[PDB]
């Protein structure tokens, strides 16, 4: 009873792990964009759209995690 | 629909014709040709037992037309020369399954335009031409002369 | 798939006891046999709380294999007053307990809605 | 024969193909001549748009199913799927899984009825490319001067002669199909330049191509004959002969 | 002509004008500078979709 | 018993680890796509296609684990 | 009670994990901005803008966790 | 007894660790293929094949782990 | 007894750590092969043979671990 509830809240903390990797994966993504941009700035628009697009899919998993987080915490 | 036992060197990784011999046999006359001994792939290349079972399912639901002919054209008189017990089981199982065989006949020519296969009965020397739609043949071998010029091979062309 | 999964899940509800009712009767008495064995080998303080489950290797296994061991210890730690007393015991303030004080946790369990006997 | 046909007089062989952008249906059917204001009815009656959609979309669609009802009366559609729907309908109140398994065989029957009742549409662009390659036809006919006088193309009913096509004598295939899936028809053509006319008779059957389970061409012309007629010259062209085409390829025998 | 655009629901300004000069003046500083395509109706949808051996139709 | 139940819900939290690596693997893949795009923007099609195809396999493992999670949580 | 609070505050500590990864991703982001700037300094302002833009998406994850942290710490 | 059982289900959760690494390793491999494609796109089929091949070897370890999981879970 | 057995089972799960690292190492090696292949595709046969060889050396440690695991699991 009290033990399982303590584990449920504990797992809810684990969801903050992707939130960490998402930050690193984000900086890495824009780190490459600056290099890719300095390499060929004529095609900035294409790089830019693909840049933000990837970011969307990145935080998508992050949001997905929070779902599972509250699920086990309440289901 | 002409198939063989090995893949040529001009095919890339995207070619899979070898896998269509059994699948793409919707109809027509089929021939499984065996060259004259000595040849490579005596028992490790006999796929006429798996094809019969796969082609038995096609006839059940109509994928394979009922008016088809599959016969084993064996140039040699026996399948396994150095094992009678093995050859007896094969010839015995071919009959139980319902397959027809023609001995002393070897493939001679292949016309890719009209799908004509010229056969010849070495025993009688009488050749014929027969329409085919799915043909499989074990690649025939050939003795190399440099081994005969040195006086090493005996008869058929194998080392003594 | 939804049709088959919803069907087999129904059959497992209606039927199913034909092959698993034995594993439930076994675990039912087993869950009671191991609990009765825990009360035999476990350190209970002046209140019915297993405060020393790691006293020995045999106690660690008995505490984990029990069902009520988690509750008797969780309810004792979840009672604010009971821990305020222990915090005073550690400082040097302790005395004898009456039969009513010994059941401070049973009263706490009853308040939450538990079914506890021996008041 | 064209199954989907309304009271509209023009473009019969295109009625089911043409997808109009109209919000509702026109007040009157396409006029064959100039009429008077009193010949038509101003401010059509109330609930007219719903009436038109019934007599111009629903009714010709049901006449198609009724015209080609002989292609769905197989043991699979008539006995198997309904019986499978009733077995699970008795348990529909026990759980949701039975409602699904009781409705699936009905949606499956509609799909086979839907696909089987459609008019047989062959790849007409492959056909015109075939005839415009023949010099004896292009001698009198050209696309910029050719016009269609009549068109007929319909499935052949029942099983065919069990000597020319022994494939259809299969009890497993008959359990799913009551027809052959073959079609026969003709094409009445005319050339406004040379004044020539010809009747392009053809027979089709589904064939397998290059693959194991999928059909290659559901309408393969194994017989294509043209009886050309000009001012005073009569020619008979044979683009595809059946005696030579049936020796190389056989029908497909659709299942489901 | 204005009634024709309304009764046909061609209420996208400048769709039937070969040179929608009014559309260029409003987009002189717009992001993704573009004018409506000629004879574009607000109801037509030419969207397609295909299934390939790969996912997402690729 | 009650503890094994606590471990089950706990394992469900561990399933959020691929979610973290999947985010990083995404930013890394899109980071390379940017560079690979600047190096040769003529072949946007192939590069872009192979990108999402990789993203597919990446997230495939993600949802695979989620299934494994609920599986252990109820079996 | 306090025990459940003890694991709540324990989870609250986990929020400092993205705070850690966010620092590394930041260093990586500006690292690429520097090398990318050297190869094509003609577009300094462009790189600079996208640099700070990425650092924002980093804190987006960071603040998100802190929100999730304080929430579960009191809910 | 139940203690060992708790570790059994715990080890089962640990099998999701290669799943996380398999996801990251996938993006890295495809990220390189993207760059390798822009470099010399003449060998698409060659490079493309080697990519999927390597990936297949990854899932081999993945499925190997899962098999190992159920094995220790029941033996 | 029951405790050391649980640790035996626990160590058995630890063997999946090289499995994860081996999966990631696979993508890295194949990534180097693809990129190195595009730079010099004329000698694909050489690079390709060396690739699989390295992959074999990887599975050596993999099998070594599983061997070690089953050993301590019963010895
Ligand atoms: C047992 C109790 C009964 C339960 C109630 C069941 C209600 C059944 C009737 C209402 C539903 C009808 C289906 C509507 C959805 C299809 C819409 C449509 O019409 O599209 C036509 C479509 C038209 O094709 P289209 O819409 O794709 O467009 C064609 C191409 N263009 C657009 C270019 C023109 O045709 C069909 O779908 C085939 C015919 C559909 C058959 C529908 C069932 C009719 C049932 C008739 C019953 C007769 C016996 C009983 C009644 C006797 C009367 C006295
Ligand atoms: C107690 C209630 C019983 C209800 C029965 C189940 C009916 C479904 C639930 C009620 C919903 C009713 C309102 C929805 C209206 C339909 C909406 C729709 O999208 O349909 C469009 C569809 C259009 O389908 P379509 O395939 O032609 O085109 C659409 C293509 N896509 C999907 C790509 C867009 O038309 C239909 O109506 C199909 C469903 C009809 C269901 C008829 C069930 C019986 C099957 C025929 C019996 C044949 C028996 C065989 C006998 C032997 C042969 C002689
Ligand atoms: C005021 C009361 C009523 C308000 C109602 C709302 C009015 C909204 C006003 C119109 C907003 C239109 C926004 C369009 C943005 C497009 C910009 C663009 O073309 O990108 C060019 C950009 C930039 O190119 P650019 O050349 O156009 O601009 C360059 C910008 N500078 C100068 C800074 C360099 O490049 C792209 O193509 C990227 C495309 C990304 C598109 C992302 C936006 C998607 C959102 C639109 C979909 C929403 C659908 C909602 C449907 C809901 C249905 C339920
Ligand atoms: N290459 C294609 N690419 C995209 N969509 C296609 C393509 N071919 C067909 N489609 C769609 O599939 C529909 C059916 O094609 P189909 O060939 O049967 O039409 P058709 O009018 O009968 O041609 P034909 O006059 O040669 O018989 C088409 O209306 C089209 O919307
Ligand atoms: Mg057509």
């Amino acid at each position: 009873m009290l033990l399982v509830k303590a584990v449920k809240v504990l797992v809810m903390g684990g969801c903050m792990l992707p939130i960490a990797f998402g930050a690193l994966g984000t900086g890495v993504l824009f780190a490459g964009f600056n290099v890719a941009l300095s390499r060929n700035p004529e095609e900035t628009e294409s790089l830019f759209n693909n840049t933000l697009m990837g970011f969307a899919l990145i935080e998508t998993f992050i949001f997905m995690s929070i779902g599972l987080g509250f699920f086990v915490l309440f289901a | 629909p002409v198939y063989a036992n090995r893949d040529p060197e001009t095919w890339r990784s995207a070619q899979h014709k070898y896998s269509k011999y059994i699948s793409n046999f919707k109809s027509g006359d089929g021939y499984f040709c065996i060259p004259e001994y000595p040849y490579a792939g005596e028992v490790e290349c006999f796929n006429f037992f798996v094809s019969d079972e796969v082609w038995k399912w096609a006839q059940h639901h109509g994928a394979l037309s009922p008016k088809h002919t599959f016969t084993i054209v064996n140039a040699n008189e026996k399948f396994v020369h150095y094992c009678d017990s093995a050859d007896a089981f094969i010839k015995e199982r071919l009959e139980k399954r319902g397959i027809r065989v023609e001995y002393n006949t070897k493939l001679l020519e292949v016309h890719q335009d009209g799908q004509k296969a010229t056969f010849i009965n070495t025993k009688t020397g009488e050749k014929s031409v027969r329409d085919y739609n799915n043909l499989y043949s074990i690649v025939p071998s050939k003795r190399q002369e440099f081994l005969d010029k040195a006086g090493l091979t005996n008869g058929n062309g194998l080392l003594n | 798939g939804f049709g088959c999964f919803s069907i087999i899940n129904y059959l497992y509800g209606r039927y199913g006891y034909i092959i698993n009712e034995s594993s439930q009767k076994r675990a039912a008495q087993d869950l009671l046999d191991n609990d009765m064995a825990a009360d035999k080998i476990l350190f209970k303080n002046r209140v019915g709380a297993p405060t020393r489950p790691l006293r020995s290797l045999d106690d660690m296994m008995a505490f984990l294999s029990g069902s009520a061991t988690y509750d008797q210890l969780a309810d004792y730690a979840s009672y604010n007053h009971a821990m305020d007393v222990n915090q005073d015991q550690q400082a040097g303030l302790d005395s004898w307990m009456s039969e009513k004080d010994k059941n401070m946790v049973k009263y706490y369990q009853r308040s939450l809605g538990k079914k506890v006997e021996g008041i | 024969q064209m199954g989907f046909s309304s009271d509209n007089p023009y473009n019969k062989r295109w009625e089911y193909k043409w997808k109009h952008s109209y919000y509702t249906y026109p007040r009157d059917y396409e006029h064959t001549e100039v009429r008077k204001p009193q010949d038509s009815k101003d401010v059509p009656p109330i609930y007219f748009a719903y009436y038109k959609d019934f007599v111009d979309r629903w009714l010709p669609g049901m006449n198609m199913w009724w015209q080609r009802r002989h292609r769905i009366f197989d043991k699979f559609n008539v006995y198997f799927l309904p019986g499978m729907s009733l077995f699970f309908y008795q348990f529909a109140d026990l759980a949701l899984g039975f409602k699904i398994m009781a409705a699936f065989p009905l949606f499956l029957a509609y799909t086979r009825i839907r696909d089987k009742t459609l008019d047989p549409d062959f790849k007409e662009t492959y056909l015109r490319d075939m005839i415009y390659q023949n010099p004896e036809i292009t001698k009198y006919f050209n696309e910029e001067t050719i016009h269609v006088l009549d068109y007929e193309f319909e499935y052949l009913p029942g099983y065919l002669c069990p000597e020319k096509f022994p494939e259809y004598q299969n009890k497993t295939w008959q359990f799913f199909n009551t027809d052959t899936a073959q079609a026969e028809g003709f094409f009445k053509f005319g050339d406004v330049e040379s004044g020539a006319t010809m009747t392009l008779k053809f027979k089709t059957m589904p064939i397998p191509g290059k693959f194991r389970y999928q059909v290659g061409e559901p309408f393969y012309f194994y017989d294509l004959r043209a009886e050309i007629k000009c001012d005073g010259v009569y020619k008979e062209v044979v683009l595809v002969d059946e005696k030579e085409s049936l020796k190389k390829i056989r029908p497909f025998l659709f299942l489901i | 002509e204005l009634e024709e655009l309304t009764e046909t629901h061609n209420y996208i300004p400048g769709a039937k004008d070969d040179v929608n000069l009014r559309g260029y003046l409003a987009t002189q500083f717009a992001w993704g500078k573009k004018v409506i395509s000629f004879y574009r109706h607000p109801a037509d949808d030419f969207k397609c979709a295909k299934a390939t051996k790969n996912m997402l139709g690729r």
